[PDB]
């Protein structure tokens, strides 16, 4: 689910865990307190779920948890009191997948409810699932 | 009597008849369709006398045919006569007569739908428009036999656009044809093979005809672009139809129509078309025709030439549809632009041809993003920009990590910082200044707001890819390294600044609000690094408040700056906290504001109500620092609360609103005394309970309450409902509780008598108003996590005295809801103490006495009540079932509410049986008792299902499917025992629906039932 | 004394008849009676230019019960289609009833109102609507419970129908 990782050898695009909560990092900057002494990064992310800003700074050579992010694409075929219950290519449904909130959620219903064929890519982190794209044919 | 009949329907449509409108109206509906109705119109229509109105009631007359087999060929015989007659009479020169040209088009588009359905008798129609082809051509009835089903070829099809007006009446029939079967698919759908009909014969003589139209220069008419619109509404409603050669024709077209030419006539309508398309449908073009579409608007170039004919000739509204249409087209690319930008999974490899023709591509977006010619006023490109670069921000973001571009994070840093770069002068205030000064307070502006709405949450997106340093630490680095003010009292003097520094302060707090400034050393790092940061914001807020408002613009721009600083001052609250010897310079400011915008009197004469807006915006600020900054500002507490004292005071020139923010914020400071002890921190309570209880008392026996004694009591109530919620402890010990569980000062007790004393008046407890404040105060310290030493924390006992004794003679009408609504806070707390026969207490006193006269016929209150038993199910069933008046009064009310007429009230019911039903908190008794009463009512329960399905109409079969899915899949075996009783009461055919909805179980349903609700409407 | 002639048209259940009588009586009705037929109501609007007499004729939103339909769509002067906001069916169905006045008439003014915009739960966003772009044709938020854009509708047909923008209802 997640992997250490040096925070020297953190990326400014990639993910990483702050507060038990995995973010995608958008910027990564290093600072120096004297010359004998050890640097730190301090990385600002947002929230790969809420959207929400969290930052962190560490001391270098400190290992910090970086998620497995999974981008998985399924068919929507039910909506079911606010729960999307989606068909897998092998044929497992999934019902456990909350509907999103927002534009993205209302486009769904307005999609699902024209009867027009839909896909839902969702983004599964570390145990949180929930849908992301969308897409029609 | 034909001569009554014309002379009251030329009454009907008199400017001032007689007698009276809704009488006439109704004995017109009297006279069809009755045996005589057919023929009167059929009268009404081959006399050439009567007036073109007569006529059209006659063509209307005729439309009535819902009321066996032969009536309807006797009928469409005599719609196609009347039809040949008046379509001879039009193009030779009548002018005007198409009215019932059209009216006849939409009777025989019905006729087309119904005989066409599934079900001596008739073959298929097929093809209306060629059969009204050869009906030009005049032993005299038999003609109308054979040319009905089979006809002639195209060949003949062209010879009869010999004249202009026959190739407007074939574009009209086929328009309306289509709209009329939009309008039928829409309504029901029961189609499914009608329109394989028109796929097979009707869409090929309209593919051709609208072709020729568009090839043909002589039989070119302009009808035909609101044709291809219907038609290409109706194809994306249902699915291959091609418009492939459509299109293509249509580029020609536009591309062919210039100023000299057409004057750019054609190109708006096709542009209109193409709008269209993209905005609704944009797969039902094909990818080579927008490749040249591409073309074409990208490219001098012809597009270039269309812009200046419309800049020069200052035609903005038929720019800002173009900036619609361009804008819709490119949206729909977005993937393809993102991947083919920030990615390298694409088709062509180790070029880089397409980079140079993409990075020309977002070049020129990027100029027509900018565009010439400031916004709202003239252009709106960059105002639907803002969402095609939304679209591109959530690609670049929603692209995997393994798959970006190595140059991806430069080259979008470099592009999405143009766009900053752009849309700041874009949003600039100057814009909004000229909205004003030239068209005034319209519409106009309320677009620009949205426009800066808009660009709010594009900056919101871009901070997820540009970052703090590329996009936040530029704003603030920005108005923070240099002074907007050198001389003191911060007058910036200067318009130009004032807007770049509004517009970064505004851009600023839609950014700082998606963070939190409290778990974030960064925001400190970067302030610090600014010397003029604060004060510049400071300088923003005092420059737009000490800004006197000569004209309507000056003072509706000092709104706008004062609202921008307020905002943004609230939102550093976090960095405040942060950084707590940079909080004075802003209470200070605020204060020195809210006495500016007190002590002063002039009042010529609406500047009262601006006066009153920046007095809400400073104490709402004040609240909101006082909300995160509750320690901070513990050294202002006694000043406060001595400013209170004055404010107050029923002399004095505040609003009461701004009353009610400043009691929330002097208890956000009070919240935050619990280091001392309860002591201490109960000496700031009671003086406050004692001045807004004083107060009151002194309001209400003295000057005999009116209207401004009433908002003056309802002020200093929702002053204790401030002061209430602002003591709550934050989401974010046992010496409390002890001390406010005996409360020796009587906080409880003279809040609750406080309260007592407003609703026993009866000016007071009959207004909705005070009985809502008055049940929030009550139930404030409900719901609450248990172990918090709330200090308004009531018992049961207490809020149920507090009920029962203000609900007799208050309103029952408008009151009933608060109480209510207390009661299931009481209930949601209490639940675990709580008795079924208490319950039957609460719903015998306040509800079940009130129910007959006030509630069965009020549709609020009888939602109220099925509210109250859905949260009952919903906490706790037990008290529910093991209820008195369950079965006596609560299963039968209920079941009679099934088939209400109101929507509220249906999914108000529907969701009660739905709980009812599939409640999973029920124990194994209480699930056996509920299966046993659901099979005694289930007969009339199902009736009651059908009954409102069959009598409801659409956007209500939804709040039933989940009802009729529930019970069948708990009890699926009497689900057909009570459909076979319910079904033939509320024909046949219905038994169709028990097999194949049955079938489904769950999950699928109500597209079983629609096709059961269009099969029995018609009958 | 000037007279118009108005045509208050939309699905069954948007609010067209609580809408006139929140106009005419003051009343709020709570509970919902189908309109049979057309209803046709005065309503006086004293404007600066004098008294102004809106003939407005509610009519029937239900398949079954419209009656004529569309005969009272002659002679019409002035029309409002109304939606709800709750109901996405409802305001689907907007070019339909546009369509059958865009027969009958031919440029008269049409107010386009989507109601119970006091809901909290609303499914139809304001944005969506792309109606407002002709000239002929204008959308207005209106609540006839809580009274939001009360006398907006009828101000724009005014202003149409007379030619004198800057005339306003303040009686
Ligand atoms: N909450 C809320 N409810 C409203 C509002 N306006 C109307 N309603 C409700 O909507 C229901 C619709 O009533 P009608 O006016 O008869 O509906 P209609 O549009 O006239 O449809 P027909 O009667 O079939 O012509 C009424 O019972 C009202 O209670 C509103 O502004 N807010
Ligand atoms: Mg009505």
């Amino acid at each position: 689910a997640t992997y250490p990782m040096q925070c020297s050898a953190l990326r400014k695009n990639g993910f990483v865990v702050i507060k038990s909560r995995p973010c995608k990092i958008v910027d990564m900057s290093t600072s120096k307190t004297g010359k004998h002494g050890h640097a730190k990064v301090h990385l600002v992310a947002i929230d790969i779920f809420t959207g929400k800003k969290l930052e962190d700074l560490s001391p270098s050579t400190h290992n910090m948890e970086v998620p497995v992010v999974k981008r998985n694409e399924y068919q929507l075929l039910d909506i079911d009191d606010g729960f999307l219950s989606l068909m897998n290519m092998d044929g497992d449904t999934k019902d456990d997948v909350k509907a999103p909130e927002g534009e993205l959620g209302d486009s769904l219903q307005t999609a699902f409810d024209e009867g027009k064929d839909l896909m839902v890519t969702i983004i599964s982190a570390m145990g949180e699932e929930a849908a992301i794209s969308f897409k029609e044919a | 009597s034909i001569h009554e009949v014309v002379a009251l329907i030329e009454e009907l449509y008199s400017p001032h008849p007689k007698h009276d409108v809704n009488q006439i109206q109704q004995s017109l509906q009297s006279i069809q369709k009755s045996e005589q109705g057919f023929h009167l119109a059929n009268e009404l229509l081959s006399d050439d006398k009567y007036s073109a109105n007569v006529k059209y009631f006659g063509a209307l007359t005729l439309t009535v045919q819902l009321n066996t087999l032969w009536n309807v060929f006797r009928s469409n015989l005599l719609y196609l006569t009347k039809f040949s007659t008046l379509y001879v009479s039009n193009p030779n020169m009548y002018g005007q007569s198409l009215i019932i040209i059209k009216k006849l088009m939409s009777n025989l588009s019905l006729i087309f739908t119904k005989i066409n359905d599934p079900q001596n008798m008739i073959k298929q129609w097929n093809n209306p428009i060629n059969t009204f082809i050869q009906l030009m051509s005049v032993a005299d009835q038999l003609l109308l036999d054979s040319i009905n089903c089979s006809l002639t070829y195209e060949q003949l099809s062209q010879f009869v656009s010999l004249s202009q007006k026959h190739n407007e009446l074939a574009l009209t029939f086929t328009e309306v044809i289509v709209e009329d079967l939009t309008k039928f698919q829409t309504k029901r759908h029961s189609m499914s093979q009608i329109h394989e009909v028109v796929h097979e014969h009707l869409y090929i003589s309209t593919m051709a005809l609208i072709n020729l139209n568009l090839t043909a220069q002589a039989v070119f008419n302009p009808t035909v672009f609101d044709c291809i619109t219907a038609w290409i509404n109706y194809i994306s409603l249902t699915r291959r139809m091609d418009l492939s050669e459509i299109f293509q024709n249509l580029i020609d077209l536009m591309y062919q129509s210039t100023e000299g030419s057409d004057g750019y006539e054609n190109a708006e309508k096709i542009l209109t078309i193409f709008g269209n398309v993209f905005a609704n449908d944009p797969l039902l073009m094909s990818y080579d025709l927008r490749q040249q579409i591409e073309c074409i608007f990208l490219g001098n170039s012809w597009m270039l030439q269309y812009m200046n004919y419309l800049v020069t000739n200052d035609f903005f509204s038929e720019l800002k549809e173009l900036a619609i249409c361009i804008v819709d087209f490119l949206q729909i690319n977005t993937l393809s632009v993102c991947n083919k930008l920030f990615t390298n999974i694409q088709a062509a490899d180790n070029g880089q041809v397409q980079d140079e023709y993409i990075q020309e591509y977002i070049k020129v977006l990027l100029q027509m993003t900018n565009f010439p010619l400031t916004p709202v006023l003239q252009e709106f490109f960059s105002v639907r920009m803002v969402d095609f670069w939304l679209d591109l921000s959530d690609a670049y973001t929603n692209l995997a990590s393994e798959t970006l571009r190595p140059n991806s994070i430069e080259l979008s840093t470099q592009i999405f910082q143009q766009l900053i770069n752009i849309y700041l002068p874009k949003i600039s205030l100057s814009v909004k200044q000229r909205i004003i000064e030239e068209e005034g307070e319209s519409t106009s502006v309320n677009e620009f707001e949205d426009f800066r709405n808009a660009v709010s949450d594009l900056a919101q997106s871009l901070w997820s890819i540009l970052g703090n340093d590329n996009l936040t630490n530029v704003l603030i680095d920005g108005m923070g390294q240099m002074p907007a003010a050198s001389d003191e009292t911060l007058i910036i003097k200067d318009t130009d600044v004032l807007f770049r520094i509004e517009t970064m302060c505004f851009v600023l707090n839609t950014i700082l609000v998606d963070m939190t400034l409290s778990e974030s050393p960064w925001i400190k790092n970067i302030v610090d690094a600014n010397k003029f940061f604060n004060q510049n914001v400071i300088s923003v807020f005092q420059t737009g408040f000490q800004t006197s408002a000569s004209t309507k613009v000056s003072q509706i721009l000092k709104l706008d700056f004062v609202r921008t600083s307020t905002t943004l001052i609230g939102t550093l609250a976090g960095y405040f906290k942060q950084e707590p010897f940079q909080l004075n310079p802003y209470v200070e400011a605020l204060f020195q504001g809210l006495h500016t915008c007190t002590n002063f009197t002039s009042k010529n004469e609406q500047e009262k109500i601006s006066n009153d807006k920046l007095e809400v915006m400073v104490i709402k600020t004040v609240s909101t620092l006082c909300e995160t900054c509750r320690e901070e500002l513990t050294p202002y507490l006694m000043h406060f609360i001595s400013f209170l004292n004055t404010v107050i005071m029923p002399d004095s020139n505040v609003s009461h609103f701004t009353r009610t923010k400043l009691v929330r914020s002097i208890g956000y400071v009070v919240q935050c005394q619990v280091s001392n002890g309860p002591e201490e921190q109960a000496k700031y309570i009671l003086q406050l309970t004692n001045l807004l209880s004083g107060s009151i008392e002194h309001c209400l026996a003295s000057s005999v309450q009116l209207q401004e004694q009433q908002d003056y009591i309802n002020c200093l109530l929702y002053c204790i409902s401030e002061l209430a919620t602002s003591l709550i402890q934050p989401t974010e010990l046992s010496e409390f509780q002890s001390f406010w569980s005996s409360d020796p000062l009587q906080i409880r007790s003279k809040i609750m008598c406080t309260i007592d004393k407003v609703l026993d008046n009866s000016i007071y407890c009959k207004n909705s108003a005070f009985v809502e404040i008055g049940c929030l105060i009550v139930g404030k310290g409900l719901n609450l996590p248990d172990g918090e030493p709330y200090f308004l924390k009531y018992n049961m006992s207490e809020v149920m005295n507090f009920v029962l004794r203000h609900v007799p003679n208050c309103e029952l009408a408008t009151c009933l809801p608060y109480f209510v609504y207390l009661l299931e806070k009481l209930i949601s707390e209490f639940r675990k103490e709580l008795t079924p026969q208490e319950f039957d207490f609460m719903f015998e006193k306040i509800l079940l006495v009130y129910y007959d006269a006030y509630i069965i016929n009020d549709p609020d209150l009888l939602q109220m009540t099925i509210g109250f038993v859905n949260n009952v199910l919903d906490v706790k069933p037990g008290l529910a079932i093991g209820s008195k008046h369950w079965t006596s009064f609560i299963l039968p009310q209920f079941l009679k509410l099934i088939p209400s007429r109101e929507k509220f009230t249906i999914v108000a019911v529907a969701k009660f049986w739905t709980k009812l039903i599939n409640n999973k908190k029920y124990n194994q008794e209480e699930l056996t008792t509920v299966r046993q009463q659901v099979s005694s009512i289930g007969g009339d329960l199902v009736y009651q299902i059908m009954y409102g399905l069959f009598h409801t109409q659409r956007s209500d079969l939804n709040s039933y499917t989940d009802l009729l899915r529930a019970l069948v899949a708990k009890f699926p075996i009497e689900a057909r025992e009570w459909l076979v009783a319910v079904l033939p009461q509320i024909a046949g055919h219905e038994k169709f629906i028990n097999k194949l909805l049955i079938t489904r179980g769950s999950r699928a349903a109500g597209n079983v039932i629609l096709q059961w609700w269009l099969d029995c409407t018609t009958l | 004394q000037v007279q118009f002639k108005l045509v208050l048209v939309g699905d069954g259940g948007t609010g067209k008849t609580t809408f006139v009588k929140r106009h005419l009586t003051g009343e709020f009705e709570k509970k919902y009676v189908a309109t049979l037929g057309v209803e046709v109501h005065p309503l006086v609007f004293h404007t600066n230019r004098g008294p102004i007499k809106f003939n407005v004729w509610d009519t029937a939103g239900l398949e079954k019960f419209g009656g004529l339909r569309d005969g009272y769509y002659i002679q019409a002067q002035c029309a409002i289609i109304m939606f709800d906001v709750t109901s996405r069916v409802t305001y689907k169905n907007v070019p339909n009833w546009h369509r059958d006045l865009v027969r009958v008439c031919e440029n008269i003014p049409i107010v386009l109102c989507g109601n119970k915009v006091d809901i909290k739960d609303r499914k139809v966003k304001a944005k969506s609507i792309v109606f407002h772009r002709k000239k002929n044709l204008q959308y207005y938020d209106i609540s006839a419970k809580s009274n939001y854009n009360f006398e907006k509708p009828f101000l724009w047909l005014a202003r149409k129908l007379i030619g004198d923008p800057n005339l306003e209802f303040v009686a």
